[PDB]
RNA sequence: AGGUGAAAUUCUUGGAUUUAUUGAAGACUAACUACUGCGAAAGCAUUUGCCAAGGACGUUUUCAUUAAUCAAGAACGAAAGUUAGGGGAUCGAAGAUGAUCAGAUACCGUCGUAGUCUUAACCAUAAACUAUGCCGACUAGGGAUCGGGUGGUGUUUUUUUAAUGACCCACUCGGCACCUUACGAGAAAUCAAAGUCUUUGGGUUCUGGGGGGAGUAUGGUCGCAAGGCUGAAACUUAAAGGAAUU
């Protein structure tokens, strides 16, 4: 259940929501998980796919977006990029993502 | 300003000269500003995409098609109006299609047609109410409004 | 006042090559008259009859074969395997009470340009020491039944169109591999291929139809 | 008053069935209130059965059977079909033979 | 009927009926110190597992959790308790 | 609040016109005026900027839809007809 | 070994058509309707009419030269009685006694789907 | 006199006496 | 040819009715399918895919009285009727007419608009029946049958005893009804519930009081209406009704 998997990661680990903060966490080199929404700008996505390989991270085209990925990441506000620095007690490193 | 369905301001290049003339297709209920349109039998079946009907099958609905395969638009031009396609006989290209009141016209498979219905769902299925929206209705059509009844004059 | 029997010329039927007596039968044609010819005056006909007769196998008391008239040569029509049928008298026969009936339908194409839709019926049977006066499937079991039913049909279709398919159609080699899956779940009785009908051929190419006709 | 267990005809466990049309005067009567019978007889009469096999071809052949179903409306199933207003006691009685 | 004792009754109609209508509800299950082939240990496995019970040292699988008592997985030596 | 009752946004057409007419208007009138959702930016900033046009307040995304709704029963099933046939398009 | 075919008898209530044709039938031979051999309305499905009707179709067959035939009986069915009329009784015994090679006989009546309404009403045909 | 057709009689004399009293509304 | 007790209208010899190769529409899901499954009621009768639900069973898991039933109030509520648009294939209120008939405005016949059904809203009624409220444990045996569970050196699966799936026997709770007496109840019919009721009291919702007038007058109130929820009185009348017998 990818649902409850990131529930714990936001319940422990270091996560950063938002283009700046995520590309800023990537420009530092300490995030190993970036989740893109298959509906947000592909212009935005195109660079993040290009950074994915530049920052050696396992991408994952999320079956959701702003009010989909945001819905589970427990926040009334919208977001489509969940660039995870280091996970808490959940192994989203070695899973179906 | 004289139609109840938007117009595709689809701009095109010209592979024969470095330049881009804006062609003008029609709007399809299910397209975005910046959406991608593809013309050429060698293109995937998608809304806004226009290739001869020798590219699609039965059940597949399109709009702004012809009667004369390639007259640059003809049939399939109206709000909430659509055109389905039934039969499809190859060799000497002659497909069978379904028009509005229940009309069926067969045509060559090199007949241009854009996939998708013209924007304007249940438009006239709504009352005009005020003769006002009735005046300005024809204010961009023609002075056919109003209509003096014969029996009285 | 002419009694048109004098007109209608007599014909003769000739099956492909995978049938018992190729000389299937003698029927009527149409003498060439006003605004009409002969060879291209019929063809748009069929050839349904007792398969046991056209297969000379008396054990096939039921079952029927359907053939669409293709091209004629020498006033000797060379019919083509148009399909298969099932005498309504055997359908009801296999449909016994206190059990569950299962009709299956699936589509499949051949690697040699051709499309048809074959069938495969099934019925629930008892046990060696069955006691209950019923015996039905577990529904989800009926799902695994029909799952591999259409599955196996489309697994041996790829090859020599329906020419090699009829080579396993009437001999009932179908029941053999289909009964293999049905064993590890629920026994079931009969389990044939019921009927079937064509819908798309390559063209009127009797050049390919030369393998059976020679 | 009520003179049968399953009210008028077998109706217990559910709330509504699906009426099938009578095979006589088409009167629409519930499938549970349907008096059926399988007349899987032959096509041969009561005399030309042997005359058939005689003036026939094939080694006796096999001969066909027409497995039919007879649904009844009750009103017309009494003006003929098996019934004849059974006895009081044996009203409960049921039998296959 | 008529007269019966309900203190020292037949251990038959006692450990067969519903362990809720018998008397003091008694669990009809148990655990198994099944051996894990490939090491030297044993795991205390509960009959009705449901959750895939596996090994701890050279992890593998103990018994697949069925719709009752998780039957062993082919080669596994089960032992009552 | 309740400054109306059953008349809603069509209580302006008072005595003028007929009851039945306005009733119908209400359903569709209530439809295009409504702050629709731009399912491309995921924020309901789209709205009837014109007939068959629904502009997004974010990324300024104009949208082709219906004469009153972003998409009625028409483009609905047809949009899936393509998804359905787009299956034998690459599969 | 003979010139087989089909008879296609139709045992409808108040009628019976015995038109012997070919395996395809696209080309038919004879037909002889029930009321042809008897004008009375009341006797369209009557037995004596079936014999006389199937007696004339037998003579017409030995005229073209057909030997074997397959009788495919048909009931009105569909959304009708579905019960083979009294005609399809003395009609079979009519061409059987006439002298023909009665072959692989089967049946193919209209499959009453029940789907389409059965003309009468919910309160049925209250004769 | 079954009440099915009698509930229909009062029904007709209902629209009837409602429109006569609604005549002098 | 159609049709009926038998006729006639109707399609007739410009090829009907009947046969067959094809095509489309909508409808429906036959046979399997029954004193069975599931659903809150109404209901739901084909297949697959997705998306969730529900519910029995079983568990040496969690909480811990959280529950029971319910005025007013709220979701769903067959069908008819209805606002309107995708479209009425059949059938078919109305109607038209063929006879029957002393008559036939009916019953049977021919055609045929509403409706059918869908897409979005409605009305809230049905012998909406189990004419029997929900919840509680106990007074009873049997055979069945449904779902899951345990036990079987048992049947088969045989490709090796390979693993096991289906089947057979005992029991089991939760399903579905039936059969048997009925201890008891009950006016009887019947009923394992209507038992545990003059030896009358486990909790509780709702309703009824001789019959008509009468779900009617009127008011309110819901409904686009039809009408629905609500609901009299005067007057008259000694019988009305239920069950079972003759």
């Amino acid at each position: 259940s990818i649902n409850q998997k990131l529930a714990l990661v936001i319940k422990s680990g270091k996560y950063t929501l938002g283009y700046k903060s995520t590309v800023k966490s990537l420009r530092q080199g300490k995030s190993k998980l970036i989740i893109i929404a298959a509906n947000t700008p592909v212009l935005r996505k195109s660079e993040l796919e290009y950074y994915a390989m530049l920052s050696k991270t396992k991408v994952y085209y999320f079956q959701g977006g702003n009010n989909e990925l945001g819905t589970a990441v427990g926040k009334l506000f919208r977001v489509g990029v969940v660039s995870i620095l280091e996970a808490g007690d959940s192994d989203i490193l070695t899973t179906l993502a | 300003s004289g139609r109840g369905a938007p117009l595709a301001k689809v701009v095109f290049r010209d592979p024969y000269k470095y330049r881009l003339r804006e062609e003008i297709f029609i709007a399809n209920e299910g397209v975005h500003t910046g959406q991608f349109i593809y013309a050429g039998k060698k293109a995937s079946l998608n809304v806004g995409n226009v290739l001869p009907l020798g590219s699609v099958p039965e059940g597949t609905i399109v709009s702004n098609v012809e009667e004369k395969p390639g007259d640059r638009g003809a049939l399939a031009r109206a709000s909430g109006n659509y055109v389905i396609i039934i039969g499809h006989n190859p060799d000497e290209n002659k497909t069978r299609v379904r028009l509005p009141s229940g009309a069926k016209k067969v045509i060559s498979s090199d007949a241009r047609g854009v996939i998708g219905v013209i924007a304007g769902g249940g438009r006239v299925d709504k009352p005009l109410l005020k003769a006002g929206r009735a005046f300005h209705k024809y204010r961009l059509k023609r002075n056919s409004w109003p209509k003096t009844r014969g029996v009285a004059m | 006042v002419v009694d048109p029997f004098t007109r209608k010329e007599w014909f003769d039927i000739k099956a492909p090559s995978t049938f018992e007596n190729r000389n299937v039968g003698k029927t009527l044609v149409n003498k060439s008259t006003g605004l009409k010819s002969a060879s291209d005056a019929l063809k748009g006909r069929v050839v349904e009859v007792c398969l046991a007769d056209l297969q000379g196998s008396e054990d096939h008391s039921f079952r029927k074969i359907k053939l669409r008239v293709d091209e004629v040569q020498g006033k000797n029509l060379l019919t083509n395997f148009h399909g298969m049928d099932f005498t309504t008298d055997k359908l009801r026969s296999m449909v016994r009470k206190w059990q569950t009936l299962i009709e299956a339908n699936v589509t499949v194409k051949t690697s040699d340009d051709y499309v048809l839709r074959i069938f495969a019926i099934a019925f629930t049977r008892k046990q060696a020491n069955q006691v209950k006066r019923h015996s039905y499937a577990q529904s989800s079991h009926i799902r695994a039944i029909r799952k591999v039913i259409s599955e196996i049909l489309t697994k041996e279709v790829q090859g020599s169109t329906l020419a090699q398919l009829t080579s396993k159609l009437i001999p009932e080699v179908i029941n053999k591999e289909i009964e293999n899956a049905t064993k590890d779940i629920f026994p079931l009785q009969n389990i044939h291929v019921r009927k079937v009908k064509l819908l798309k051929q390559p063209k009127f190419d009797v050049g390919a139809l030369m393998a059976l006709h020679g | 008053p009520k003179k049968r267990a399953s009210n008028g005809r077998n109706k217990k466990g559910r709330g509504h069935v699906k009426p099938v049309r009578c095979v006589n005067c088409s009167k629409s009567i519930p499938k549970d209130k349907a008096i059926k019978r399988m007349a899987i007889r032959n096509i041969v009469e009561a005399a030309a059965v042997r005359d058939l096999s005689e003036a026939s071809v094939y080694p006796e052949y096999a001969l066909p059977k027409t497995y039919n179903k007879l649904h009844y409306c009750v009103s017309c199933a009494i003006h003929a079909r098996i019934v004849r207003v059974r006895s009081r006691e044996d009203r409960k009685n049921r039998a296959p033979p | 009927v008529l007269v019966q004792d309900l203190l020292h009754p037949t251990a038959a109609s006692e450990a067969r009926k519903h362990k809720l209508k018998t008397l003091v509800q008694g669990p009809r299950s148990y655990f198994l110190d099944v051996k894990c082939p490939g090491c030297l240990n044993i795991t205390t496995v509960f009959s009705h597992a449901q959750t895939a019970v596996t090994c701890e040292s050279c992890s593998t699988i103990l018994c697949t959790p069925t719709g009752g008592k998780a039957k062993l997985s082919e080669g596994t030596s089960f032992r009552r308790k | 609040a309740k400054r109306t009752k059953k008349v809603g946004i069509t209580g302006k057409y008072g005595v003028r016109y007929g009851s039945s007419l306005r009733r119908q208007v209400k359903k569709l009138e209530i439809q295009q005026h409504a702050r629709y959702d731009c399912s491309f930016c995921g924020k309901k900033t789209v709205k009837r900027g014109a007939a068959g046009i629904w502009t997004c307040s974010c990324c300024k995304k104009t949208v082709a839809g219906g004469a009153y709704t972003v998409s009625t029963a028409a483009a609905a099933t047809v949009r899936s007809t393509i998804r359905r046939l787009r299956e034998m398009v690459e599969a | 070994s003979q010139v087989f075919g089909v008879a296609r008898i139709y045992a409808s209530f108040n009628d019976t058509f015995v038109h012997v044709t070919d395996l395809s039938g696209k080309e038919t031979i004879a037909r002889v309707t029930g009321g042809m051999k008897v004008k009375a309305d009341r006797d369209e499905s009557s037995p004596y009419a079936a014999m006389l009707a199937a007696q004339d179709v037998a003579a017409k067959c030995k005229e073209v030269g057909i030997t074997a035939v397959h009788v495919k009986i048909r009931a009105t069915g569909g959304t009708r009685t579905k019960t083979p009329g009294p005609g399809g009784q003395a009609a079979l015994r009519a061409l059987a006694r006439s002298g023909l090679r009665i072959g692989r006989i089967e049946d193919v009546t209209p499959v009453p789907s029940d789907s389409t309404r059965k003309k009468g009403g919910r309160r049925g045909r209250r004769l | 006199m079954r009440a099915k057709w009698r509930k229909k009689r009062t029904r007709r004399l209902k629209r009837k006496r409602r429109k006569v009293r609604a005549r002098s509304k």
